[PDB]
RNA sequence: UUAGCUAGUAGGUGGGGUAACGGCUCACCUAGGCGACGAUCCCUAGCUGGUCUGAGAGGAUGACCAGCCACACUGGAACU
RNA sequence: UACCCGCAGAAGAAGCACCGGCUAACUCCGUGCCAGCAGCCGCGGUAAUACGGAGGGUGCAAGCGUUAAUCGGAAUUACUGGGCGUAAAGCGCACGCAGGCGGUUUGUUAAGUCAGAUGUGAAAUCCCCGGGCUCAACCUGGGAACUGCAUCUGAUACUGG
């Protein structure tokens, strides 16, 4: 069966339930870890299975377009919001950080708490939150701009 | 050893066999020594469908070449046809 | 895979009747036949050498209902074949089943004949052939199958056919709704204001 | 289409760079590279290194502007 | 069945061996000119009867050393 | 000229030097936006052309055009670039692929949409 | 130096012919005499003679038609700097057979046509039309 | 029955006190479809006067080529100023595969089956000049026989 | 914009060795062997049938199929 | 499963690029050296068929465009098949080793060259005429081709000894 989670799509390769390494069938009650999806989905969302994957490809790509359109939208606003070529005062000095957490649930959750410690004087911002581990383009990301 | 057998060419769902003499270890569609017949299982049978150079098959047997179950059948079938 | 839009536009652009309608009507009472489609139809094309070659190829394609890919492949085969390439191109077109069905008068148009073919109304040698581009051979017998024989389209189609010039290389029995592709048509059988060599020129450059 | 985020703010010619180029300092805040508008160049209109001038600035690049109003 | 080569002795220094050069003309694969090519062969000369400059007839045989797979058949012309 | 000469020194075809080396024989490459700015073009033209400097996944850093009217791109924007010079912009040898990755489509395009990453408008 | 006397022969013909000369003469040689033979036999010159014994001078009587030279083109093919040999089935023909190629075979010098018919190949000495 | 083909029309210009004077040039070929070809080139202030002057030139100044059943005798090379030209007698069925400038010449000439190609400058006036001369110097199985003084099989 | 390279090196005798010829190995002897027809050194690379292109000659190429080779985490080794 | 029969209704099935010249396809409105286009030339300051929208049209069509990539056109590395006075190109000049080439006659040789015979050049691929899947792609029989290499036997004009 083809499963679609958010803007991610794919066929399930295997199923894992808790300690149990393999389960053949899963009911509405007991939770089962899903595997074989294209990429790490959102921390949470509504998931719906489909009959065929081909029909679900355009839908998944459609959700990406909207999420990308709003991404560039929120990017243009924040930059234009100042309505001036620079900051009115001397808070321009900032610190950059690079974060990749193994779990998808944390990166969205703790970042909100990481924006709570932000102040007017020193501004901190997250760049390139990862789904897990570390990678070449991530270390390169910290190479261009000095960051932890 | 040396064996006489069917190397399966043709296309998907439309098998067509090339009868070949070869070292039994080589892959089925791989290196062979001599081609010696063919076998179309999908022939309309209005015309041909199975052709064997029985002279060279026997020559190779005479030198110890073995023969597939399926080629052993073809040979009995073709010997019956004429 | 088929041209589905307005048809008389095509005739109007090529400057000639392409027989894309039954022929029940003088074409000039259905469209402004001698004027191209569009805002600037009255405008004259001071037409380049490439232009005349293109339009001639389009003309033939639009007559037979063939899109570019298949038609190019038709040229390739005409070229490979022995004898004059230009003439070989027209033999190949004229041997198509949708075409032959039209020439025996089973269809009012090649479009209608093609539908007959696709919809399993045509047999070749008592065998059902339902692909339009099926190449028909000398001595073949194409027929309307029994169940399609009472279709009124076919009777009308045979009536109109009786009023067109009658093709030499086909023997048609209107009663049985069967007919025989006697031989490949010669060049001399086919219209003389087709300029194949232009099409041949277009595809060699 | 042509968006409309253009502006017409003024300023004063500062430098007399090469190929109808100037340092034009915007009365507003700073100065920009300012190049001479096609129109203006077609109608000649030399432009001394110290004139009040009108500039067309695309937010896209505030750093640059075209001289519209001759003097 | 006596396949054979003819060439001249460029070195006779070695004990019981000789170096023979076989020269031939060959059409150039691209530019058509006929070019000289040479093939030097280490050959066996038991008895060392072959002098440098000699023209000798040689044949191919089994390996006699790391580099000798040819032996002398007979001398043709000598001491030019 | 001489046969003899060619026999000593064969005809030797010149190796074509590429116009998009940063692509390294790939159809597109991905990269991060280093600077996003405007620049003026060469005689006889005049404008404020949108370009960006982009560090590619293979280390190369190049300037790339951002075609179309309007764009929402900034530093750290991850974009896709393709071959294609901008003639009145010397140095500019690549184009940005509108409507891929972080680069949005052109707003409100109706003609030539696919060259500007614009979906077909419901209608 | 004088390293190709056949090109020299071809050229003396070509130039005297171009210069509407009645005849041309050159130091002789068997190989020249063999070529002159083919030219005459195929009607590209009138006739020829060699005179002297110790320093033989060969003489070719040229041929003209409509106040035109019978010999339209005459070019060296194989040459000291690039020998050209052909097989029987590879023998060129000049002007689609209207002209000739002079070929040197194990059986002496003859035309492409002759050598072809006699199952031979050889060194392609020149073309003549 | 003579066949005539317009190969190229071009605008040149002459400068005087008052400014530029524009005129036109026309390059044409006439042929009898059976071995005779002429090319013409005319100049005039208006295009029709130029295309017409050229035909007039093309009709005289015409030459003969020794065709062979609608195809050439042997491969031929032609040359004139920038244009090196090359032609081959193809088998039957091929037709004329060639550039525009040459095709027009070969078509009106009656050369039914040929492989052609132009090298270097494709300047039409010199390309056609080079083709005509190629066909013109093209000799015939009979003349070489006459030349060589023998009517062997090669006749 | 690499001109010199080589001591098992080249050959000879004899012992050993391999399934088998062989500096394969060892001792002794001779002083050879390679190289501007490109050795040595440096860079790159699995080779072919064929594939794509070209009228051709060529140019480019070596997925899929088939033949040969080489490798099996890296370096080395032998046992059966 | 292929395939055959039956039922329902046009019913569930059309998009992409282009239209200044090269290059098939033209107008209006908007903009005004801006916003923008751009393979090459080159478009844009008030009539823009070149920008952007529209109507119209052209070319493709389950694809259409853009990018990347090889060869072609490119006779633009020219063996086939180019050049060096003034366009890129004669070393400032001479001597000269290696190398390339070498006047004319006879005999000899037979390496080059030429001829014939024999073996080999795997199959598949390419090509030709057929056969089989409704056609085509595809599959397949036979042929031709593999223009090459090698051995033997001859020919001796040309090149070499």
């Amino acid at each position: 069966d083809i499963v679609l989670c958010g803007f991610e799509y794919g066929r399930v390769r295997a199923m894992r339930n808790e300690l149990g390494q393999e389960v053949l069938e899963a009911g509405p009650s007991i939770p089962v870890e899903i595997l074989g999806l294209s990429g790490v989905p959102a921390a949470g969302d509504e998931v719906t299975v489909v009959r065929d994957e081909k029909k679900a490809r355009e839908v998944a790509l459609y959700r990406q377009g909207k999420f990308r359109e709003v991404k560039l939208a929120r990017q243009q606003k924040s930059k234009l919001e100042n309505m001036f070529a620079n900051m009115t005062e001397g808070e321009v000095h900032e610190v950059n950080i690079v974060l990749k957490a193994d779990v998808q649930g944390s990166v969205e959750a703790i970042s909100d708490s990481l924006l709570k410690l932000s102040t007017d004087e020193v501004k901190v911002k997250i760049i390139g939150s990862g789904v897990g581990g570390i990678t070449e383009t991530d270390a390169t990301l910290a190479a261009a701009s000095n960051a932890i | 050893m040396v064996t006489i057998r069917l190397a399966r060419h043709g296309a998907k769902k439309r098998p067509f066999y090339q009868v070949v003499v070869a070292d039994s270890r080589n892959a089925r569609n791989g290196r062979f020594i001599e081609r010696v017949g063919f076998f179309n299982p999908i022939a309309s049978e209005k015309e041909e469908g199975t052709r064997l150079d029985l002279d060279r098959i026997a020559h190779w047997v005479g030198q110890g070449a073995t023969i597939s179950d399926r080629v052993a059948a073809l040979i009995k079938e073709v010997n019956k046809a004429a | 895979a088929r041209y589905l839009g307005p048809k008389l536009k095509l005739s109007r652009r090529e400057g000639t009747d392409l027989f894309l309608k039954s022929g029940v009507r003088a074409i000039d009472t259905k469209c402004k036949i001698e004027q191209a489609p569009g805002q600037h139809g009255a405008r004259k094309p001071r037409l380049s050498d490439y232009g005349v070659q293109l339009r001639e190829k389009q003309k033939v394609r639009r007559i037979y209902g063939v899109l570019e890919r298949q038609f190019r492949n038709y040229y390739k085969e005409a070229a490979r074949l022995k004898g004059n390439t230009g003439e070989n191109l027209l033999a190949l077109l004229e041997g198509r089943l949708d075409n032959v069905v039209y020439r025996m008068g089973f269809g009012a148009t090649r479009a209608e004949a093609r539908q007959l073919v696709s919809h399993k109304a045509i047999m070749v040698n008592g065998r059902v052939v339902n692909i339009a581009s099926y190449q028909v051979s000398p001595n073949d017998v194409v027929s309307i199958r029994e169940k399609a024989k009472k279709q009124s389209r076919v009777k009308a189609a045979l009536e109109l056919a009786e009023q067109r010039e009658k093709p030499t290389w086909l023997e048609v029995d209107a009663g049985k709704m069967e007919g025989t592709f006697k031989r490949k048509p010669e060049r001399s059988d086919l219209s003389a204001d087709i300029n194949e060599h232009l099409i041949v020129e277009l595809y060699s450059k | 289409a042509k968006e409309k985020d253009t502006i017409r703010t003024e300023g004063v010619v500062t430098e007399a760079l090469p190929n109808a180029t100037f340092r034009v300092k915007l009365d507003s805040g700073p100065e920009i590279l300012a190049y001479i508008s096609g129109k203006m160049r077609m109608h000649y209109i030399r432009i001394l290194p110290g004139d009040r001038v009108v500039v067309e600035i695309t937010p896209y690049d505030p750093t640059r502007g075209r001289i519209v109003y001759r003097k | 069945k006596i396949r054979t080569l003819q060439g001249r002795v460029v070195s006779d220094k070695m004990e019981k061996s000789i170096v023979v050069a076989i020269e031939r003309f060959v059409k150039h694969p691209i530019y058509g000119k006929f070019i000289k090519r040479t093939t030097k062969l280490h050959v066996h000369d038991e008895n060392n009867e072959c002098g440098i400059g000699d023209v000798v007839e040689i044949r191919e045989c089994r390996p006699l050393s790391k580099t000798k797979s040819w032996t002398l058949v007979r001398v043709v012309e000598k001491a030019v | 000229a001489t046969v003899n000469q060619l026999v000593r020194k064969p005809r030797a075809r010149k190796v074509a030097k590429s116009n998009v080396p940063a692509l390294e024989a790939c159809p597109q490459k991905r990269g991060v936006c280093t600077r996003v700015y405007t620049t003026t073009p060469k005689k006889p033209n005049s404008a404020l052309r949108k370009v960006c400097r982009v560090r590619l996944t293979n280390g190369f850093e190049v300037t790339s055009y951002i075609g179309g009217e309007g764009h929402n791109l900034q530093e750290h924007s991850v974009i896709l670039i393709r071959g294609g010079r901008v003639k009145d912009l010397p140095g500019v040898r690549y184009h940005t692929v509108r409507g891929a990755l972080d680069c949005s489509g052109v707003k409100d395009r109706k003609q030539a949409r696919s060259k500007y990453g614009v979906k077909r408008p419901k209608a | 130096s004088m390293q190709d006397p056949i090109a020299d022969m071809l050229t003396r013909i070509r130039n005297g012919q171009a210069a509407n000369k009645a005849a041309v003469t050159m130091p002789s040689s068997k190989l020249k005499v063999a070529i002159a033979n083919v030219l005459k036999e195929e009607g590209f010159i009138e006739d020829f003679k060699v005179e002297g014994d110790t320093k033989p001078e060969l003489e070719l009587t040229l041929k003209y038609f409509q106040g035109k030279a019978v010999v339209e083109s005459i070019q060296r093919v194989s040459r000291p700097g690039l020998r050209i040999y052909k097989r029987k089935d590879e023998l060129p023909k000049v002007m689609a057979g209207l002209g000739i190629a002079v070929v040197s075979t194990s059986k002496g010098v003859m035309t492409d046509r002759a050598a072809r018919q006699a199952g031979l190949g050889g060194e392609i000495i020149c073309y003549v039309a | 029955e003579l066949q005539e083909k317009l190969i190229a029309v071009n605008r040149v210009s002459k400068t005087v006190k008052g400014g530029r004077i524009f005129s036109f040039t026309a390059l044409t070929v006439v042929g009898d479809g059976n071995g005779r070809v002429g090319f013409g080139y005319g100049k005039a202030r208006e295009v029709p006067a130029a295309i017409q002057k050229a035909m007039e030139k093309a009709r005289r100044n015409m030459i003969n080529v020794a065709l062979n059943n609608g195809t050439l005798q042997h491969p031929v090379k032609g040359v004139h100023t920038g244009s090196r030209v090359f032609m081959q007698p193809a088998s039957e069925g091929t037709g004329i595969i060639a550039g525009g400038a040459m095709r027009a010449v070969l078509e009106v000439a009656g050369v039914h089956n040929v492989l052609a190609k132009a090298y270097g400058s494709t300047n039409p006036i010199n390309v056609v000049r080079a083709t005509i001369d190629g066909l013109e110097n093209m000799n015939s199985p009979e003349m070489v026989a006459a030349k060589r003084g023998k009517s062997v099989e090669e006749i």
